[PDB]
């Protein structure tokens, strides 16, 4: 039967801080030549709004979770067709 | 036309998340496995009959727009979204290990007859690498010709004879343009039919030896389009210039390019792909909103044929 | 055997292993250009992130511009905060 290749020796050693905070660098830094603020500001207030502050998440999490809706948005927006 | 019938089947989400991003699908090579590509970069396993994770892989940072695993099952090839390597070959027969990055290459393909060869897509420029080393072997543009579509994705035609680039068609061994297709939208830079003697750049058939048009079709328009294994049918599925992607997919067919169906999955269709037997049809389907919270994505399973 | 630069945590941040146990861009220059989202942002970094405040923002798409020109009744519609609130956007930056 078909078998499925074993994961690379390695993988998952990132620690969860260091790999957020670089993630969020490089998407936010990205994000910003393909969007204005407003749109940047409504994926991090509804994140913040909702996952920290009503349902009383880390700020981790809410982090968390505004990195998938940007990448999302990110690979929305590429799939269209980027100008530049 | 028994491509008028799908039922739902199954569903894949993504098991250790509170909300799915699959962002794209393709069957493994000999079709027991899923492969779902994720949007922070993961490639995930889900096997098709049991229905569950059989691996997970980190391929790029940031979200998988597609897939294209060898006949093989020897390599597989990714593409990311903006992060860099943009594109990547993949070893698949013991451990899952990359064996060529092409950095900016936002798109890439095998060749089509004999898959020796990687065709990749920068900007304007259509690259062709050779799969053993990795090299460049040529380079094709053209900056006379260029039509500068926004989503060109250069591919080889079915003999690997000719490439389509930015709706200009080459000769692979002359390596030299021999015909610029006119440009009538922004975006779609076509594709060649399986049957080797058309070309469909958008809603626009054209007819490979006489360079004549064949149809216009303008339930094409924007469709990301995709032939089952015979080439009988193309499944397409807008994706447009609140979500862009289209909610329902058309099929229609290859033939005669007449209509078959137009299937509603109340879902916003990220991408979609189906078997060589032609079995099953899986749909990358995302809870659209005006509502920037909810976007869980998962990857539904159609049995084609059966209502 | 895996590459370092596309590796990702294996565990994954879930909700119900995710509790708080009591920033990332920056906005325009001007004041004048910032929608409500932004100006939402602006709020909540001086305190005032009450919900039903945010709320009203955003249904009576208040925008940068307009955010100089307001009064205690505007804010009512817990008179201490409004004080704060009133004080908060005077003595700002933009
Ligand atoms: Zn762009």
């Amino acid at each position: 039967a078909e078998r499925a290749p074993e994961a690379p020796e390695g993988a998952g050693e990132v620690g969860l801080e260091q790999w957020l905070e670089t993630s969020l660098e490089r998407i936010n830094r990205e994000a910003r030549l393909h969007f204005h603020p407003e749109f940047l500001f409504r994926l991090w207030n509804t994140c913040v709004e909702h996952w920290h502050d009503r349902h009383q998440r880390s700020l981790d999490y809410a982090k968390y979770r505004y990195l998938l809706l940007m990448h999302k948005a990110m690979y929305t927006h590429m799939q269209q067709g980027c100008p530049c | 036309l028994i491509f008028s019938r799908f039922r739902p089947i199954s569903v894949f989400r993504e098991a250790n998340e509170d909300e799915s991003g699959f962002t794209c699908c393709a069957f493994s090579a000999r079709e027991r496995f899923l492969m779902l590509g994720t949007c922070t970069g993961q490639l995930k396993l889900y096997n098709v009959f049991s229905g569950q994770e059989e691996a997970s892989y980190n391929c790029h940072n940031s979200a998988i727009t597609h897939l294209e695993p060898s006949r093989d099952g020897s390599l597989l090839l990714t593409s990311a979204t903006w992060s860099q390597p943009l594109s990547a070959l993949w070893g698949m027969k013991s451990v899952f290990d990359m064996k060529h990055s092409f950095t900016e290459d936002h798109y890439v393909e095998f060749s089509k007859h004999s898959q020796d060869r990687v065709i990749g897509t920068k900007g304007d420029i259509a690259h062709i690498y050779d799969i053993q080393t990795g090299n460049k072997l040529l380079t094709l543009f053209n900056p006379d010709l260029a039509n500068n579509y926004k989503r060109n994705c250069a591919t080889f035609n079915p003999t690997d004879d000719l490439v389509l680039n930015d709706g200009v068609l080459w000769d692979v061994r002359s390596a030299q343009a021999i015909h610029k297709f006119d440009k009538f939208n922004m975006n779609i830079s076509g594709v060649f039919h399986p049957n080797g003697l058309e070309v469909i750049i958008n809603t626009e058939i054209w007819d490979l030896r006489t360079f004549h048009l064949l149809h216009t079709v303008p339930a094409l328009d924007q469709c990301r389009v995709v032939f089952n294994h015979t080439g009988t049918v193309m499944y397409g599925a807008m994706l447009q210039a609140k979500s862009p992607f289209g909610s329902s997919f058309r099929t229609f067919n290859a033939t005669d390019y007449k209509p078959i169906a137009t299937i509603d999955v109340k879902r916003n269709i990220f991408d979609l792909c189906t078997d060589t037997k032609d079995c099953y049809l899986a749909v990358i389907e995302n809870q659209g909103s005006m509502d920037a919270l909810n976007m869980d994505t998962v990857c539904r399973l159609y049995e084609v044929g059966r209502q | 055997m895996q590459q370092a630069d596309s590796d990702q945590p294996s565990k994954r941040p879930r909700f119900d292993d995710s509790p708080r146990t009591p920033p990332g861009v920056e906005l325009h220059p001007d004041y004048k250009t910032w929608g409500p989202e932004q100006v939402c942002f602006f709020l909540r970094r001086g305190g005032f992130g009450e919900p039903a405040l945010l709320k009203n923002i955003r249904e009576n798409k208040i925008t940068g511009a307009l955010l100089p020109c307001l009064d205690e009744s505007h804010f009512e519609n817990s008179l201490g905060e409004r004080k704060k609130l009133l004080s908060y956007i005077q003595r700002s930056g933009q």
